[PDB]
């Protein structure tokens, strides 16, 4: 969530506290996850 | 009567990482829409496993070049994030502002000469305590690995993570001049008719390569 | 109790052997994580201090029975009064690093500064003795570093202790027939 | 408008013992593992209770010699832990830095002679109120215990608390130089050519010792 | 943001009877067992009520003499807590740390006489607006009481509580020198034979004697 | 329960407030309840 | 659990406040426990 460390509710609301964010209608972590592993050819013991 | 309290010595002075956000000011802000816009990295480890950057040699270059003599050594460097050889990789960059991380860094090896230049090499991890071995001989002792040069043409060594502390320490000790931490040597064992062709190497983060403890040491 | 004298294994002749009874014993006081977990003073330096528990001194309380541990694990928390800005730097950071502000500072708060610091070293557990170099601590047994501009007194204090592996523990030499010291008294 | 409160006045200072831990600063750590770590020792009344250490007599020994002539004292020592016996004890080692205490001191009595020696002994508690005995015949009237040298050569011997108060004070008084806590004295009744043998004595927590009120008063 | 609160002004002054309990700072202390230890007493009015303790004479005196004559005043003393008679009394041991009280106060008449010595007494009530009676003709228009010596030796008489306001003030005021708030007058009507023989006198706390306002004004 | 007057929980849990104490296994208020009154004798109205 | 005294939450939540300890896959009390008592050879009123 971030640096935060307080188990308790904010006390300002949640739009006077940040900036709210508006949808419309990542990345390298797929990049890293589809890794190619093992060997290539045909492995002994 | 008010509820009373007692205004605590010691709390509340202003620290620099702490976990309190301050007080608002000016509210009710919408944001333009960001969502679903590309090329977003979440963590920085994600983006050192998985684009591989190059490493430093003689001469300012990525590639070493194999050796036509009877010395056989194409490179020897010390194993640490502060290293020379290390030192324009993006692994390394990231590693300059932690003290200490635990884990493999792979090693990418492309040969890159013509299709009929063919050679076979080694790369050797040797630990902490002894002198760094010299000659493919004494180096086929550790925990070595060889390849030839093929069809495919890239090899992906991943160096092992021997300690015996649980954490080593990404800054190499400024007094201590014996690099305790281990060396990682590669060497070729033969070559046919590969002489002034390279062998571009890189670093990436490993499967398991996780860092700790941010500080801010100022950017060597 | 009559024994095996040479087993070493142990033995409690209690009270009953030759009649009575025992009472109910209670040792909160001498539980290893409420004993060591108070405030002590330590000697500062001018301006960089490595927070060391091993710089505690061997006469006060929490400096002399921490040394009964060979193996140690203690969060740190510190109280130092200053002035001037206290940066604080983890273990292993070039030194260079107490310089910079992005450390976690602690700006001048009248009079006094307290802070919780974690276990930053990279062992699993640290120790209070060493034969490795032949001071005679390696440089990886401090919880970091700390630097102002003109520290005055800083206090430690290690909460959640824990202690492996018991080494002696040394009362002072009585040179009278029993130790006759000054006790408070109206 | 806001929540008032009063500061209130008297509370909020540091106090060195108290219960406030302090806030944190730099979160996220995580430590490398200790689980299940040999040798662990919780409250130091344990290692006070399970681990006995010697005592010191006349000539920095923690032996006791037979005495081959008409006196049968072996050793006479008074009863508290700043005594000058007890002082290279571990026990009293801790009762440096506490101020009072309750509960049993057991005793233990190794005999270290070869096998054609043979001897028994005595020891008794004086409790305060006159002079300490100085024959086996006076100090049968106190709660005394006897044992002969023979195959298991260890004796142990719990000390009774005996006191008007709940709790004694560990500390001997300065000016107070009556030592109104007690005396325990250890005789010799016989010897059978025991000459030049020894007895190593040992001091260990009792079953129900307990110790109360941690101070800081620079070991001594 | 952080709870906003407002530090008012005027409250958490250090008040000397406050209900605010300090902080503490030495914890984990077991007292040593009281329970079921003899002679407690709770409220300090239970031992004004339970133990009568004795009044003051001419002569440093609690018993006050019969008297051969035409005058017949054994004694006769203004009612309050402050007063000259009441002064060594237990009662107005406490009633000089409070401002005000109310209910019964009970004197008690012990008869310490011979068996051939026989007496009868009477004791009034004289409410305050004139002067108090000076014969036992006068007097027997109060709320009086008569006993005589007899097998049973003591008689208790409960003064009335008969004020205007709910509370009367246990302090006689400075200037003011009528004492409106009433006297207490005893005789005797007449005696056989009971000369220099005496009549000691208790007082105590009655049923529904309660006081209030605790003050600090020094112990006179 | 003494001079409080707080109606809150302590902050502090019960043992580092008080020194706890211990049972091992008042008078005056007996003492003053068990009075004699009434009269001694036969009474009239 | 040490020398706190409060009954309150903490505030900040637990890694914000310790190290957080991790597992992998105490004597004293058992060899203080494991003591033998009693007698050694046959015993009389």
């Amino acid at each position: 969530s971030g640096n935060t460390g307080s188990i308790i509710n904010n006390y300002y609301m949640q739009q006077y506290q940040n900036s709210m964010d508006t949808q419309l209608g990542d990345w390298f972590s797929k990049l890293a996850s589809s890794a190619f592993s093992g060997l290539f050819g045909a492995l002994l013991a | 009567g008010i509820f009373p309290v007692a205004c605590s010595d010691g709390y509340g002075g202003l620290v620099t990482t702490d976990p309190k956000t301050a007080d608002p000011a000016y509210g009710k802000v919408f944001n333009p829409p960001r969502n679903m816009l590309p090329g977003r990295f979440t963590n920085f480890l994600d983006v050192a496993e998985a684009c591989p950057t190059f490493l430093h040699f003689e001469g300012d270059v990525p590639y070493v070049t194999t050796k036509t003599d009877s010395d056989r050594v194409l490179a020897q460097f010390d194993l640490s994030l502060a290293a020379k050889h290390m030192s324009n990789t993006f692994l390394a960059g990231l590693a300059q502002y932690y003290t200490q991380y635990s884990g493999t860094i792979n090693l990418h090896f492309m040969f890159t000469g013509p299709t009929d230049a063919k050679a076979r090499y080694m790369i050797a991890y040797a630990p902490p305590g002894m002198e760094p071995p010299k000659t493919p001989e004494a180096a086929a002792h550790c925990i070595h690995a060889e390849w030839d040069t093929g069809l495919n043409s890239k090899f992906t060594f991943s160096i092992p993570y021997l300690s015996a502390a649980d954490y080593t320490y990404t800054a190499s000790d400024v007094a201590e001049t014996t690099n305790v931490q281990g060396w990682v040597c590669l060497f070729q064992i033969t070559h046919g008719k590969a002489d002034g062709d390279a062998l571009v190497v890189l670093a990436s983060a490993g499967k398991d390569f996780e860092l700790r403890l941010p500080v801010d040491a100022r950017t060597q | 109790t009559t024994s095996a004298g040479e087993s070493a294994d142990p033995v409690t002749a209690t009270v009953e052997n030759y009649g009575g009874e025992t009472q109910v014993q209670r040792r909160q006081h001498t539980d290893v994580s409420f004993i060591l977990d108070r405030f002590v003073k330590v000697t500062p330096k001018d301006q960089i201090n490595v927070l060391d528990l091993m710089q505690t001194p061997a006469h006060t309380l929490v400096g002399a029975l921490l040394r009964t541990a060979t193996y140690y694990f203690a969060d740190l928390e510190v109280a130092v009064k200053h002035e001037g800005n206290l940066t604080w730097v983890p273990n292993g950071a070039p030194e260079a690093a107490l310089d910079n502000t992005t450390n976690p500072t602690a700006y001048h708060k009248a009079p006094l500064t307290r802070l919780a610091l974690p276990y930053t070293a990279p062992h699993r557990v640290l120790a209070t003795v060493y034969n490795g170099e032949s001071r005679a601590l390696p440089t990886s047994f401090n919880y970091g570093a700390i630097k102002a501009t003109r520290v005055t007194e800083l206090l430690y204090r290690m909460k959640r202790a824990e202690t492996y592996c018991p080494r002696p523990l040394l009362a002072i030499h009585p040179d009278q027939a029993r130790h006759k010291q000054k006790i408070v008294a109206p």
